């Protein structure tokens, strides 16, 4: 009731990131470009996740992202909010950098504002 | 509907997405419609009509326009009437005084 | 039995209404002679690439429709297009089959272009070998991105 | 509500019911478009607001799909009475997107591109 | 009739709950305590009432009203911002496209200063900017072409 | 033309007397409750059984056409639009005229042929206030609630079908519902539902009170009730649709 | 079909074409960790009528239809086609994916 | 109970179907009378045109609704020349079959249910059985044959009037050009869709006639019970028509949507 943000911002069931073993990440974006929850998280342009909450903490938007199990992401992954099509939706790309690191993003890890 | 308006024949090099019954405009205001479109040699002969209330200069230039991305193409008589000789009934417009839209294929090419 | 001549009037008026409705729907609304191919001869064309052309797409002569595409099927050298054209339209034998797109959302079609606009005419069952296809959007976007990304912005 | 008027050289694809806005916010609609000789008289309403006799009316493209609307910039201290007509010299027509595509494509189609590359 | 009364009451309660949920979903009704701010724009470019106010892209309020000021020269926009979100002295505002159809929204950037803007203030036109204004862009290509 | 005009005048007079009794004489809570529950129980399961496959069919058609168009991210938008402006009111029209209007006409015809109307009349009781008014109010209430339920169930079923069958995006569905739908659409839907319920109740009651008795009177009365309700509700729906699209959300 | 990236507006149901003519449809897209690097793997359900027509050396491009539309998988005949014809056991690769508007 | 009820309706439909050749070879005059009655209505509804007029009005209303809402929404977005094509894909696919089915259900099905219930109450079914005449073959099979004969002209008129209403509303009330509407309509309409819709409608009409004749043949409770029979038959007809159209559209266009715009 108090946190009601509309029918677009309610976490929906099904799809990638909802099955058991899906990992949860926090992405501190500078600006979300009017992104909605239940948007697609894409690794290599493949729909492999869903963004759960877009809460704003201390005036920096932090996204809660659920990604399906079996995807390895280096701790220095680059997160980037982009547009899927001109007359269409938006998405969050999680692409590895040009120098991926050995350590991997675990459950509960955070992608800082620098990335 | 005959003899209540003025009918003009115009020859074009290409008539794409223009159909009989499409609107004729003056300065963006509907003044008539298009009667028929038939091939004449290497040209396309389009017979249209505009209401006899309005007057059109004898040296008018009928240009086919595509108003937006998806719309109905219209024949617009570009120079609005300010006096002088007027476009009489049964006049023929050749290719030298007609225009066509740019087309999307030409833009891509 | 029966034949009250009031039921007969209903039967005949219903039959007349049925015939009128069926004829009007088949001629002026569905165009059954065009769908079947009445008064139309078959033509063929060879394309280096389909260009997105599909079946039932219009066949045009300088933009005015004179037929419909019946089938588009892949081949070894490109695509083979079979179309039906009304017998009242005679096209020159030196024409080209240009695949075109009406707008930026779609609606492909094929235009038969003849600069001469005269001479020998194609016969039914023939094939047009000279064809062209528009530049694809993907190559144009790639070319734009490459040609813009190479410019040294710091030097600008 | 009172109906005001304006003089335009071309409707620019404007339709009845298209918005009329001042400083970006909607104030009225378009009611009529009549051919009066060399000009097009476009009637509109301002929703009870007052604009000066020196206001500027501009037909403009709002969206890429082809929606047009009128923008008003009020000027002057005199008040325009109802059924007032703005001068043709205080009104302007838009540059159509299809005009832009026509211009750029017809100009680029005549270029001798090899000569341009050689010159650069 | 007691059982019939109970059954009718329950069924009507559920179906009116569905009808009210329809109204809440398609009327953009929010139930959060807000604060009323104001901002001055040289041009709002199609901003309406009820459109969203987003702080760094995250929705935090709704637009209350827009009204002309300075004789139609400027437009003052009165909007709402979530009470938990404090604006600041350098907190700037902008009007951003939502899609290519014509829907807009208000966008608030925090700025740099830590001086809290008191509630009910006004953001001056010095740090407010309009949207794309597509007609200006299309007409600017004319001299080049 | 004289006989249809006289019947229309009689219907208008009966509706006027119904309104006068509604706004003047005390309301019947018991009969209103009973008729509301009866109309709910006779037109609740058919309502869902007609709405769910119809909305699934419309969502399937919309999704395939949009996917061929290429713009399948706006599948929610149209999904909401029709479901608020046409599917809700039209499913209400069908299942009300078929079930509730016919049930009311049959019940009042049964009371008429059994001389219960005359039994009421000899005790000085006006039939209209005691019977017709609660029936019409119940019909309007039921039509309103059923329209709301139809819209909600249709939207949810369309979402589930599209996402779990045609592999459309859930976010592109739930975030585009409000793109072409707002307060004008839900308001015109509510107005349509209330008017349809009122008209259906009025026609059902009027035909039930003027049943011809005999052996085929009640069946003919119910058939004519259904046909009149269908035609009148479709005409009213067309008029209200024009009025509602005049105050459209996109404009 | 293996590629570096799948491409935006490429979802199951996207047409697969040979010489521009549709011959099938895309079935699924997955992410495969090839040499410690994610790559897009596309599963195409194609009618086996046209398999005899497509050479093994066909070029695969994840081109785009229009500016607004979605992408499609295109197969093209190379300059020197191989006499062998492709099947379910022949691994294939995508020459390039068209650049996104981003 | 439930299984026995299903067996009862299964026996009724089997008995009605198997007696169609007997009715065709022995009850030609009854079939012609029923065809005239269905095509020109009966009772007080036969003076306004009967089933033809009701079908026409309801289909005109549906086509008007499609054209109005489509043109409004597409003009608000901006791409309003597609309305024509859109209208076609609204009529053939989902609107015209279902609406024509519901109107046919109402008119013809309720009339048949009322007639059969009246005969059951008036003991004319018993009168038929007394003369050694197959009651079900004489009534239900003849009704089914008349309905199958009459559905095709009715649905053709319904399709024609829906198309005409959509075209007139778009190109006269909204003043769109007739050329653009006709081009998009005749370009994005497939006659295959119309033929498969006709088959859907024939199947739906046979099912509706079976259901209504079943409800009218086993009526009980005097003249009061005929009304309840009509109501139940109408509810069942609604459900059956919607289910039939849904299943047929799912089967026909499940894999090939039979529509192409882009490359």
């Amino acid at each position: 009731c108090g946190q009601w943000r509309g029918i677009a911002n309610v976490p929906l069931p099904g799809g990638p990131g909802t099955e058991s073993g899906s990992m949860t990440l926090y992405v501190q974006m500078p600006e979300t470009l009017a992104l909605n929850a239940n948007s697609r998280v894409r690794v290599r342009d493949v729909f492999v996740g869903r963004v759960r909450k877009i809460e704003l903490i201390n005036w920096v938007p932090t996204l809660t992202v659920d990604v399906e199990p079996g995807i390895k992401l280096p701790k220095n992954t680059l997160a980037k909010i982009g547009q899927t099509s001109l007359l269409g939706s938006q998405h969050v790309e999680l692409n590895p950098p040009e120098d991926p690191s050995s350590e991997l993003l675990r459950d509960g890890d955070t992608i800082p504002l620098a990335q | 509907r005959k003899l209540t308006n003025t009918t003009v024949t115009a020859y074009f090099p290409e008539v794409l997405a223009l159909y009989p019954g499409d609107k004729v405009l003056i300065m963006g205001v509907r003044v008539g419609s298009i009667d028929s479109i038939e091939t004449a040699g290497d040209k396309m002969k389009v017979v249209f009509h505009f209401n006899n209330k309005y007057k059109v200069p004898e040296n008018a230039t009928a240009s086919i326009l595509n108003p937006s991305l998806v719309a109905s193409r219209v024949i617009q008589l570009s120079p609005p009437y300010t006096g002088g000789p007027t476009l009489r009934d049964g006049a023929v417009l050749d290719v030298d005084r007609t225009q066509v839209p740019i087309e999307y294929d030409e833009v891509r090419n | 039995m029966l034949l009250t001549r009031f039921i007969k009037m209903q039967l005949v008026i219903f039959l007349t209404l049925t015939l009128v409705a069926l004829v009007v729907l088949a001629l002026f609304y569905l165009r059954l002679p065009t769908w079947a191919g009445l008064g139309m001869y078959k033509l063929n064309a060879d394309l280096p690439n389909s260009g997105g052309l599909y079946a039932t797409a219009n066949v045009t002569y300088r933009g005015t429709t004179i037929g419909k595409v019946t089938s588009v099927e892949p081949s070894e050298s490109g695509a083979r297009v079979e179309m039906n054209i009304y017998d009242r339209y005679k096209i020159p034998a030196d024409a080209t089959a240009n695949v075109h797109s009406v707008s930026a959302v779609g609606e492909q079609f094929i235009d038969l272009t003849s600069d001469s606009g005269g001479g020998a005419y194609f016969q039914p069952g023939d094939t047009i070998t000279k064809a062209t296809v528009p530049a694809e959007v993907g190559p144009a976007l790639d070319a734009a991105e490459k040609g813009l990304a190479v410019l040294p912005k710091e030097k600008i | 509500v009172p109906t005001y008027y304006g003089q335009f050289a071309d409707t620019g694809g404007l339709n009845i019911g298209d918005k009329v806005r001042i400083a970006g916010m909607d104030v009225g609609n378009v009611k009529s478009m009549e051919i009066d000789g060399d000009k097009v008289v476009i009637g509109y309403t301002l929703g009870g607001r007052t604009i000066g006799t020196e206001s500027r009316a501009a037909i403009r493209t709002d969206t890429i799909l082809g929606r047009k609307n009128i923008e008003i910039e009020p000027r002057g201290s005199e008040t325009l009475k109802p059924r007032g007509v703005l001068p043709v010299g205080q009104t302007s027509a838009p540059y159509q997107i299809y005009d832009a595509f026509l211009d750029v494509t017809r100009n680029a189609a005549g270029w001798d591109t090899q000569a341009v590359r050689q010159s650069l | 009739i007691k059982g019939t009364l109970f059954k009718l009451g329950i069924f009507s309660l559920v179906l009116l709950t569905f009808t009210a949920l329809i109204f809440v979903v398609f009327g953009q009704i929010r139930f959060n305590r807000t604060t009323e701010y104001s901002a001055i724009f040289k041009n709002v470019s199609g901003l309406r009432d009820g459109q969203f106010v987003r702080a760094a892209g995250v929705e935090v309020g709704k637009v209350k009203s827009v009204d002309l000021i300075n004789g139609g020269e400027q437009a003052e926009v009165k909007f709402t911002v979530e009470r938990s979100l404090p604006l600041f002295q350098e907190t700037t505002a902008a009007i951003r496209y939502q899609d290519l159809i014509g829907n807009r929204y208000l966008e608030l950037k925090r700025g740099d200063s830590d001086q809290i803007l008191p509630p009910g203030s006004t953001i001056p036109v010095e740090r407010t900017e309009p949207a794309l204004d597509l007609d200006a862009l299309v007409g600017g290509f004319r001299p080049l072409f | 033309l004289e006989k249809p005009l006289a019947t229309v005048g009689g219907f208008f007079k009966m509706s006027v007397m119904t309104g006068k009794a509604l706004f003047t004489r005390p309301f019947q809570w018991k009969e209103f409750v009973l008729q509301s529950w009866f109309l709910i129980r006779v037109a609740f399961l058919p309502t869902l059984a007609v709405s769910i496959p119809l909305t699934v069919l419309i969502i399937f058609t919309l999704n395939i056409l949009l996917a061929e168009f290429g713009a399948a991210d706006v599948s929610g938008a149209g999904a909401a639009l029709g479901a608020v402006t046409q599917l809700g009111p039209l499913v209400t029209v069908l299942v009300v005229a078929g079930a509730g209007s016919t049930a009311i006409c049959a019940d009042l015809g049964a009371r008429t042929v059994r001389e219960e109307i005359d039994a009421l009349e000899v005790l000085g009781i006006d039939p209209i206030e005691r019977l017709v008014v609660p029936r019409v109010v119940a019909s309007t209430f039921v039509a309103f609630m059923l329209n709301g339920a139809v819209i909600t169930i249709g939207l949810v079923g369309g979402f589930f079908f599209g996402v779990y069958i045609q592999n459309v995006s859930a976010g592109a569905y739930v975030s585009t519902l409000t793109l072409l739908t707002g307060f004008p659409e839900v308001l015109i839907s509510v107005v349509k539902a209330t008017l349809f319920g009122m008209i259906a109740g009025l026609v059902g009651c009027y035909r039930g009170l003027t049943v011809a008795g005999g052996s085929k009177g009640v069946g003919t009365a119910v058939n004519e009730t259904l046909v009149l309700c269908v035609v009148a509700l479709f005409a009213v729906n067309v008029v209200l649709t024009t009025i509602g699209v005049r105050f459209g959300t996109g404009r | 079909v293996l590629s570096g990236r799948a491409g935006l507006s490429m979802d199951p149901g996207s047409k697969v074409t040979f010489n521009g003519v549709p011959i099938g449809r895309l079935a699924s897209i997955d992410v495969v960790e090839v040499d410690d690097n994610p790559e897009a793997r596309l599963t195409l359900d194609v009618d086996p009528k046209y398999l005899d027509l497509i050479p093994e050396n066909a070029n695969v491009e994840l081109r785009a239809t229009t500016v607004f539309g979605n992408k499609y998988i295109s197969f093209l005949s190379p300059k020197n086609p191989s006499a062998e014809r492709l099947s379910a056991s022949t691994p294939i690769r995508a020459q390039g994916v068209t650049t996104e508007f981003n | 109970r439930f299984l026995d009820s299903m067996g009862h309706v299964a026996w009724f439909v089997v008995q009605a179907i198997v007696h169609v050749p007997h009715a065709f070879r022995h009850y030609r005059r009854e079939s012609l009378r029923l065809v005239a009655e269905i095509g020109m209505g009966t009772g007080a509804m036969a003076v306004i045109g009967g089933t033809v007029a009701i079908i026409g009005f309801v289909t005109l209303s549906a086509g008007s609704l499609i054209a109005i809402q489509g043109f409004a929404s597409l003009g608000n977005i901006g791409v309003e020349a597609f309305t024509g094509f859109f209208a076609a894909l609204a009529n053939i696919r989902v609107v015209a079959p279902v609406v024509t089915g519901q109107a046919l259900a109402a008119t013809v099905g309720a009339g048949a249910t009322a007639e059969l219930g009246a005969m059951r109450i008036s003991e004319e079914v018993d009168a038929l059985e007394v003369m050694g005449i197959k009651s079900i073959s004489y009534l239900v099979s003849t009704r089914i044959m008349a309905g199958a004969i009459v559905i095709i002209p009715l649905y053709a008129m319904a399709i024609l009037l829906s198309f005409m209403s959509a075209q007139l509303v778009t190109t006269i009330f909204y003043s769109q050009s007739v050329g653009t509407y006709e081009h998009y309509f005749h370009t994005f309409l497939r006659v295959d869709d119309v033929m498969w819709s006709f088959l859907e409608v024939i199947i739906m009409s046979v099912i509706v006639m079976l259901n209504h004749c079943y409800f009218g043949y086993f009526a009980s409770g005097g003249a009061v019970g005929v009304g309840e029979a009509v109501g139940r038959s109408m509810r069942t007809s609604l459900i059956a028509i919607v289910l039939v159209v849904l299943l047929a559209s799912l089967a026909l266009y499940g894999t090939d949507p039979n529509f192409n715009l882009t490359v």
